[PDB]
């Protein structure tokens, strides 16, 4: 027969119960496969409701320590002349090179961001990178 | 006397192995990452997709690919077992950028595709639309679960009414509550959609060939 | 454990609040 | 020694790009409908740009072009809506052709 | 052939048409059940009463619930629910109690296979809400096994007719917890005044516990 | 049981 | 009248990949024409009604 009450339980729960009651003479082809390798969540219909009051989503903003460096670099110099190639997975931008040098100089043990930022720029200038400040 | 042995050696045997068709090898987390398997903006987020979202990078939901891998493993395993069992697999999608790709993939793997406007009652009124002896699909794989007004494809509800299991790529703005085997992933980027098609086409093809190999061995042995 | 997990910060790229032309002028 | 998903995300080119506003990127014209040029720059969605009049002939399927990104996805919430309306498209300005 | 159908309501609904004025239609509620837990209901509409009966009967069988019956004669626990403006409070009863409930619930219970139960319907006595509410509660009742699995503890039945004998009706299929459930001195549970009032012999009704034919 | 008059062979009989 | 043949065999598997659309002939034709246009794009009256 079958049960079209898609909002009452799941296809397996409904199918299993009807086979047990004897309503379904033969269990469907997928039944045995489902039972052997079930999904992580049973597919039960549930109603989406609006969050009211103080309820908030648990999704958190993805941040990293180097974002502070990237923000400062972008403000001081702007978007690098080199165009970002997002197709290449290993592409490094001028800002990424700055972060790397900045981090390398952080390992040396500089404790002042402003001094460390100045030293980072000087090393890149020596390597031949073009760093045109917004000014 | 012979049917039970045939069924045990063929139909019940594959169900005793965790990965009978070895679908693990078909994909890795790296391959999924390189295909941009990237969610919609946080303002488009569906509440039921929050468990699958890793986070929001500048208001762009990032799907957790570690969950995708476990969900995809279960989806590809279920698809292979159904193809091995000679089940009718129907691919449904209303994204018109990929209608041609999806229709070819179905024809190539010997399955069925429905990429066109879904007329009311295709599944719940099939015996009137097609005929009294029509056989409905045994599995429905949704490559895009939303219709062209950003609402759940009607077939998701109707598949559940007909007790048909469903595999579905569910982006961050989709509702996975009624999809049996949801796979959280990007459903917009061509690279992502091209990967799903390659993965599901390979799993179906492999499963069908395995069924022929197992049946052949059983028959050759049966005679002698 | 792992060091690549996102950390909790205030948006570093957040732009400063805009100001009207007469802001800070009597 | 398997790279974790978080590791891949932290070092992804898109992460190091950060804010996409006014970021120059390189795209590829993957589909062309009359003047309308459909360009892929590696984001979730493509960006549609009108064929530049100066050198329209040069812009053909596969040509690599320089873009200035404005938004990765055009979305907004209008009066009375429960979720953002989405155009399923990126906003960008076609600067020119990339030449090596 | 196993399923039996029984009508629940027949109503002469009307709409107004420009050409003919009052257009009479028949709305029919029917319930189908094989008597072994599988039972459903549907609404059939047609100008002719025969067509309405057929449509409802055939459609109800495609919308079958499965009702968990304790020992195949009663519900597992007492269910109190409100569906829209209809309140149904069902009580689990011992064998031989009978179906002491609204005539429509009696009909549905015979189709489901419940032999012993008590139910009081309050609020609106709409037949559509009652049926839809009854199937909503009976479908959502938790079985003793589901309770043991959720709680990881044995479910022990204490029967007055069997003295202190502890009858284990369900055990946790998985691991059995070793910590006893915290015994709250005073249970913070919402009590129905009508229950408490009866237990205190404060309820005089000339209509309660009247002798009735076997149901 | 009240017997609903049963339908004959479909009259239309396409 | 010209009647279409049975679209599924004894196993019940339909014979056309676009069977479940209900317009396998029409949509198969539309699919073919779209494919030809794609290939043509990648490569590049009075009497007739
Ligand atoms: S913004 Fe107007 S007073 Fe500051
Ligand atoms: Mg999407």
């Amino acid at each position: 027969a079958g049960s079209r009450l898609e909002t009452v339980g799941s296809i397996f729960s409904r199918t299993r119960d009807l086979v047990r009651a004897g309503v379904l003479k033969e269990k469907p082809l997928w039944f045995d496969v489902y039972d052997a390798f079930p999904p992580l969540r049973e597919p039960v219909f549930q109603r989406p409701r609006v969050r009211y009051g103080k309820a908030k989503a648990p999704i958190q903003d993805i941040w990293y320590h180097e974002d502070r460096i990237r923000a400062k670099f972008y403000s001081v110099y702007g978007s690098g002349q080199r165009a970002f190639d997002l197709f290449n997975p290993n592409f490094k931008s001028t800002c990424q090179r700055f972060v790397e040098k900045y981090t390398e100089l952080q390992k040396l043990g500089e404790t002042d961001e402003e001094k460390l930022f100045v030293e980072t720029g000087k090393a890149l200038l020596a390597e031949g990178v073009i760093l045109r400040r917004v000014g | 006397e012979d049917s039970t042995d045939f069924n045990d050696k063929i139909l019940n045997e594959p169900l005793k192995h965790s990965d009978f068709f070895n679908v693990k090898e078909l994909f890795s987390v790296r391959s999924l990452f390189d295909a941009r398997v990237l969610g919609h903006k946080a303002g488009c987020r569906h509440r039921f997709m929050e468990p699958y979202i890793f986070g929001s990078r500048l208001d762009h939901d990032i799907i957790d690919l570690e969950q995708t891998a476990t969900h995809l493993q279960l989806a590809l395993n279920f698809t292979a077992h159904m193809a091995y069992r000679k089940g009718i697999i129907l691919f449904i999608s209303r994204n018109r950028q990929f209608s041609y790709l999806i229709e070819n993939m179905a024809r190539d793997c010997g399955e069925y595709a429905h990429t066109r406007y879904f007329r009311g009652g295709m599944l719940t009124n099939a015996r009137l639309l097609f005929g009294p002896t029509v056989r409905l699909p045994d599995l429905i794989i949704f490559l895009h679960t939303l219709n062209n007004i950003f609402e759940p494809h009607v077939a998701v509800r109707d598949a559940a009414k007909m007790n048909i299991p469903t595999v579905g790529i569910v982006d961050t703005n989709c509702n996975p509550c009624l999809i049996t085997y949801p796979v959280p992933g990007n459903d917009d980027s061509p690279l992502a959609v091209h990967l799903y098609c390659r993965l599901f086409q390979t799993a179906i093809t492999r499963a069908k060939e395995k069924r022929q190999q197992v049946e052949a061995l059983y028959r050759l042995q049966g005679q002698k | 454990s792992n060091e690549d997990l996102p950390i909790s910060m205030e948006n570093p790229y957040k732009e400063p609040l805009k100001k009207c032309i007469l802001c800070g002028k009597h | 020694n398997v790279e974790s998903f978080a590791s891949m995300l932290r070092h992804s080119p898109l992460t190091q790009m950060g804010p996409a506003k006014d970021k120059l990127v390189i795209g590829r014209i993957f589909h062309i409908v009359e003047n309308d040029l459909y360009i892929d720059f590696g984001g979730k969605f493509h960006c549609v740009c009108r064929r530049p009049e100066v050198d329209g002939e040069k812009y053909q399927k596969g040509t690599r072009v320089r873009l200035r990104l404005l938004d990765l996805e055009l979305t907004s919430r209008f009066l009375g809506a429960t979720t953002d309306t989405t155009v399923l498209e990126a906003n960008a300005v076609l600067l020119g052709i990339q030449e090596s | 052939e196993d399923f039996d159908t029984r009508i629940l309501e027949v109503r002469n609904v009307f709409t107004m048409t420009a050409k003919e004025g009052r257009k009479k239609s028949i709305r029919v509620l029917v319930a189908v059940g094989n008597g072994k837990g599988a039972a459903g209901f549907s609404i059939g509409k047609a100008t002719d009463r025969m067509d309405a009966f057929r449509k409802a009967k055939n459609r109800a069988v495609h919308h079958l619930h499965y009702i968990e019956r304790y020992e195949d004669h009663t519900i597992f626990h007492d269910i109190s629910l409100r569906f829209k403006r209809t309140h149904i409070k069902m009580k689990k009863q011992p064998k031989g109690y009978g179906l002491r409930c609204h005539r429509a619930i009696i009909t549905i219970c015979r189709l489901i296979g419940i032999k012993d139960m008590y139910a009081k319907v309050s609020g609106s006595i709409n037949m559509l809400s009652l049926t839809q509410g009854l199937f909503r509660g009976l479908s959502r009742q938790e079985t003793h096994q589901q309770l043991a699995d959720k709680k990881g503890l044995h479910v022990v039945e204490i029967r007055e007719e069997c003295g202190p004998l502890p009858i284990v009706v369900a055990s946790p299929r998985g691991p059995l917890r070793k910590d006893p459930e915290p015994e709250d001195e005073v249970p913070d549970v919402k009590l129905d005044w009508e229950d408490v009032k009866t237990a205190q012999g404060m309820k005089r009704s000339v209509w309660s516990n009247l002798k009735r034919a076997a149901t | 049981a009240f017997v609903i008059p049963k339908k004959n062979v479909p009259t239309s009989k396409r | 009248p010209r009647q279409r043949a049975i679209q599924w065999g004894e196993d019940g598997r339909p014979f056309h990949y676009l069977f479940y659309t209900g317009k396998q002939s029409y949509y198969s034709l539309m699919h073919d024409v779209y494919g030809m246009l794609l290939n043509l794009e990648k490569h590049q009256v009075i009497g007739s009604r």
